[PDB]
C-alpha cells in the first residue's frame, strides 16, 4: 500500500452504460457512504471486476460439464 | 569473449544495399521527414511499413539503414505483421550485434576506478561522452554542457556558447506536436517573416534520456556503417518548405471529391511529386501523404552545422599551447547521411537537397560529385581528388587535423573488407593510446 | 558569420583549380619500405613523435 | 548571399480552380499589399501548405479518440 | 475483467475481441504483440480471480551446509542462504514500447546470480537504468549489485 | 556415458527467443493467471495454444520459455495434431536432455 | 521488516550515487598472469585457503 503500480489506462463509464447486466442490482449494495469519491470509485469498479470474474467461472463451470446421454436418444427423432 | 551476433549474409545485403543505383528517393524524404521522433513515426507507420515491404519484395535489399533512429524505431515496434519476417531479422542482427560490440568495450574497460567516474572515459573514444554522433535529433549538447568537467565549447557561427544558463538566449527548444496546437502559426509565420540568414539559433527537440547512454549511436555512425560501405555517404541538407510545397499542394489533398483511400498516382496532376513517385516505384494511398503533410507543422525550418570544442584528457593534455589542448568536431543538425544517389534521380530530387562533406568517413567525392554539379565538374577536371584522403573539404565546415577521425582512419575505411573480423578491427582501432588505457591492454 | 551551409558549400567549390593537399594524406598512401626510402624526406622529417 | 533553391515544378493556380471547400472562405482572408505577383504565388502556395496541413492534423486527431462503448453497445444489438 | 466485451451478457463467447474493444491497455498489449484471442478465451482468464494469489514475495531458506563441511568456528557461517521468489516469474528483457503497458502490472525484483541481470532489470525500472546511466561498469552481471 | 537429446539447432532457437525484443508480453498475463497451477492450465489450454501458434508463425522463435512449470503442461497436455509438430519437439527435446 | 518488495527495490535503487565492488567480483575479472602480478597485492592477501 506503500507505493503501488500507478494504475492501468481504461475506458470508464462501465457502470452507467448502456448494457444492462443481471449482477448490476447486487451491486446496488455498495455505496459510498463514509468515503471520497473518487476511491469509491474505483472500489467499486474493483468489486464490479470480481463479480464479472465470479460470473464467468459460473458459466465455464456450466459450459465445461458436457452432453446427456438421454438428450442425444431424444435427438433420433 | 565476444561472439558476433550479426552475420555475414546480412552484411552482403548491407552493401548491396550500399551500391544501389535505384535506391528510392521518396523512402529516403520520408526519412528526411520524420527526423527521429517516436510520434512523429507513429504518425507514418503504415507508409513506412509498406515501403519496407515493397522495397524488400521487389529486390533482396531493405531501406531505412541509413539513419540509427529510424532503426530503433523499427526494432522497437510495429513489426511483427506488416512488414516480412524475414526483412525483420536484418534490422535485429544489427541491433543486436551493436548492442553485443558495447559489452565488449565494456569488458575491454576496467572494473576499477580513478574516483568516482568510470575509466572506460579514458581507455576508448567509443565509450568516451566527450565525442558526439554526427546526426543530432535530441538534445545532446546541454547534456554534455552538463556532464563534461572539461570546457566543451560550442560554436554556432560567429557566437560562441559555453554556458548553460545561456540555454534560452541561444537555443530554441521545439515543444512537443500536441502541446504546439496554440503555436502552429507562430512557427509557421516565422518563415515568411523571419530571416533565417544569420539566425544563430537553433531549433531542437527535447532530449530523451531512455537507455544505453551515447554509445550505441557512435558504433553505429563510426563503426558499422563506414565499414558496411566502404565509407561511400555524404552529409546532406534539406529544403523543408519545398518539400511540404511538393505534398500538400496535392490535388487530393485540397480534394473532398477525392476519397481517404485511392492509389494517388491515378489521379495526380504531372509533376515532380508523380516522377519521384514512378522512379520510386511505389503507389501509397492518401491518407499517408496526407500524414506527411500534416507533418510540417513540428519539422524544422533548414539545417544547421555545429562545430564542438573540448578539451582532452588529464593524460594527454600536456601542451605548450592551449589551442593544441583541445580537440574540434563537427554536428550536423537536423541533417542526414547519404548514400550514392543515381543520376536520374537527380533531376527532381535537387529542388529539395544538397551536398554537405563532413569527417573522412562521410566525406566523399563521389556521392558529393553526384548531388552538385559544381562538385562533379570540380572532380572530373581534377580525377585526383577521386580519393578520400585528398578530397578537399572547406574550412568552413572541415579540418583534418583538429580532429577525432583523420585520414588513415578513412584510408582503412576505404578499402576494408566486408568481413566481420574487420567489423572488430575498426573497433579495436578506437583505443585512446592512453597510460592507463595501457594498463588495460596489459591486462588482456 | 551566416547560418546557409548552401552558399559555404557553392562559394568553395564554385571556381577551382589546382588543389592542395595535406601532409598525412600522403602519409597514409605509401606502403612502408617506399616510405622508408630516402626519397621522401619531407615525411621522415615530420613525423618524429 | 540568399539563394537557397528553386521551385519545383507544379500546377499553376490549383486551388482557385479545382476545389470548393472549408479551406476556401478561410483563403479569401489573404491580401497582397507590396508583394510582387509571383512572391504573392509563392507565399500563396505555402499558405495553402499551411492551411492543409492544418485540416490533415485535424482530421488524424480526430481519428485518435477511437471507439467508445455506448455506441457500440446501441448499434451492435 | 473491466473491458466491456468481456462485461457484455450480449455479446458472443466465439468472436474475435478487436472488433469491439476500447481504447486502453488490452488494445496497446495487444497491438504489441499483434495477437487476436477469441473474447471466451479471455473470459475463462477472467474465471482465474478466485484462487489467484496476493503479491509477489522473497522468502530467504537459510539452512546449514554439509557435515563434511561443517568444520568452522562461527556457528552463522555454517549456514547457506537462498531467497525464493513466491508467486513471481522470471522474464526477459522488455521493449521500450512495451513498457510502458507492462509498468502498470509488473515490477522488477532481481534476486538472484543468474537471474540479476542488468540489461533486463534496466528496462524494467527507471531508478535502475539512470543508476546504471550514471556508471556504466556496472553493465557486468559479477559486479552487479543488488539490494541487502 | 549420456547422449545428448537436444541439437545445436534447437539451443540456437532458445538462444534467440532469450534475445528477443519482441517478445509478446501479454504471455506474461497468462503466466501471471497460470501461475503454476495444473487445473487452472487445463481450464486456459485454448488460449496458450493460440499463443504458441501465433509467435512460431510470427518468427521461428518459441514462447514460454520462462517457467518450467509451463514448459512440463506443454509438454504434457496438448499431445494433439492441432499444435505443429517442429514447435512441439523442441519442448520434448528439451525435457528428454533433463531427463 | 514490511513485506512488500517494490519499496524494498526502490528505495534501494532511487537515490544511490556509488558502487562498491566486492573482492571476488574483482578477482574473476583478472586473468592469470596479472593476479600472480605484485601489482594486485591486496585480493592476492587473501587466498590462503
Amino acid at each position: 500500500m506503500a507505493r503501488r503500480l500507478p494504475k492501468p489506462t481504461l475506458q470508464g463509464r462501465l457502470e452507467a452504460d448502456f448494457p444492462d447486466s443481471p449482477l448490476l442490482p447486487k451491486f446496488q449494495e455498495l455505496n459510498q457512504n463514509n468515503l471520497p469519491n473518487d476511491v469509491f470509485r474505483e472500489a467499486q469498479r474493483s468489486y464490479l471486476v470480481f463479480l464479472t470474474s465470479q460470473f464467468c467461472y459460473e458459466e465455464y463451470v456450466q459450459r465445461t460439464f458436457g452432453v446427456p446421454r438421454r438428450q442425444r436418444a431424444i435427438d433420433k427423432r | 569473449s565476444l561472439a558476433h551476433v550479426v552475420d555475414q549474409a546480412v552484411i552482403e545485403t548491407v552493401q548491396d544495399t550500399a551500391y544501389d543505383t535505384a535506391y528510392p528517393a521518396f523512402f529516403y524524404v520520408v526519412e528526411a521527414m520524420i527526423h527521429g521522433f517516436e510520434e512523429k513515426f507513429v504518425m507514418n507507420v503504415p507508409l513506412v511499413s509498406l515501403c519496407i515491404n515493397t522495397y524488400w519484395e521487389r529486390s533482396g535489399r531493405l531501406a531505412f539503414v541509413n539513419s540509427f533512429s529510424m532503426i530503433k524505431f523499427i526494432c522497437r515496434h510495429l513489426g511483427n505483421n506488416a512488414i516480412s519476417k524475414e526483412a525483420y531479422s536484418m534490422y535485429r542482427k544489427i541491433y543486436g550485434e551493436l548492442i553485443a560490440l558495447e559489452q565488449a568495450l565494456m569488458r575491454l574497460a576496467g572494473s576499477d576506478v580513478v574516483g568516482d567516474e568510470s575509466v572506460g572515459q579514458y581507455v576508448c573514444a567509443l565509450l568516451d561522452p566527450n565525442l558526439l554522433p554526427p546526426v543530432a535529433y535530441t538534445d545532446i549538447f546541454t547534456h554534455l554542457l552538463t556532464v563534461s568537467d572539461r570546457a566543451p565549447q560550442i560554436i554556432i557561427g560567429n557566437e560562441v556558447y559555453a554556458d548553460t544558463l545561456a540555454a534560452p538566449q541561444f537555443i530554441e527548444r521545439v515543444g512537443n506536436m500536441d502541446e504546439m496546437a496554440a503555436q502552429f502559426v507562430a512557427l509557421y509565420g516565422y518563415r515568411v517573416n523571419g530571416d533565417h540568414d544569420h539566425d544563430f539559433r537553433l531549433h531542437l527537440g527535447p532530449y530523451v534520456d531512455e537507455g544505453h547512454a551515447d554509445v550505441l549511436e557512435k558504433i553505429f555512425y563510426y563503426v558499422f556503417l563506414p565499414t558496411c560501405t566502404n565509407a561511400h555517404m555524404c552529409g546532406l541538407g534539406v529544403d523543408f518548405q519545398h518539400v511540404a510545397q511538393t505534398l500538400a499542394y496535392n490535388g487530393p489533398a485540397f480534394s473532398h471529391h477525392f476519397t481517404r483511400d485511392e492509389d494517388i498516382l491515378d489521379n495526380l496532376e504531372n509533376g515532380t511529386l508523380r516522377d519521384l513517385l514512378e522512379i520510386s516505384d511505389l503507389r501509397p494511398t492518401v491518407g499517408m501523404i496526407r500524414d506527411l503533410s500534416a507533418s510540417f507543422m513540428t519539422c524544422p525550418t533548414f539545417t544547421r552545422a555545429v562545430r564542438v570544442s573540448v578539451d582532452n584528457d588529464v593524460t594527454q593534455q600536456l601542451a605548450p599551447n592551449p589551442a593544441d589542448k583541445r580537440t574540434e568536431q563537427t554536428v550536423l543538425v537536423n541533417g542526414l547521411v547519404a548514400f550514392a544517389f543515381s543520376e536520374r534521380t537527380r533531376a527532381v530530387t535537387q529542388c529539395l537537397f544538397h551536398a554537405i562533406p563532413f569527417h573522412m568517413f562521410y566525406g566523399d567525392p563521389r556521392v558529393a560529385a553526384t548531388m552538385h554539379q559544381d562538385v562533379a565538374t570540380f572532380v572530373m577536371r581534377n580525377p585526383q581528388q577521386r580519393a578520400v584522403e585528398a578530397f578537399n573539404r572547406p574550412e568552413q565546415l572541415f579540418a583534418e587535423y583538429r580532429e577525432w577521425h583523420r585520414s588513415p582512419m578513412g584510408k582503412y575505411a576505404a578499402e576494408c573488407l566486408p568481413s566481420l573480423v574487420s567489423i572488430s578491427g575498426m573497433t579495436a582501432m578506437h583505443i585512446k593510446m592512453s597510460p592507463m588505457a595501457y594498463i588495460a591492454q596489459a591486462k588482456l | 558569420n551566416h547560418m546557409n551551409v548552401l552558399v559555404i558549400v557553392d562559394e568553395f567549390y564554385d571556381n577551382k583549380y589546382a588543389a592542395p593537399v595535406t601532409d598525412i594524406a600522403l602519409k597514409c598512401g605509401l606502403p612502408t619500405e617506399d616510405f622508408l626510402h630516402p626519397s621522401n624526406y619531407d615525411l621522415l622529417r615530420l613525423e618524429l613523435h
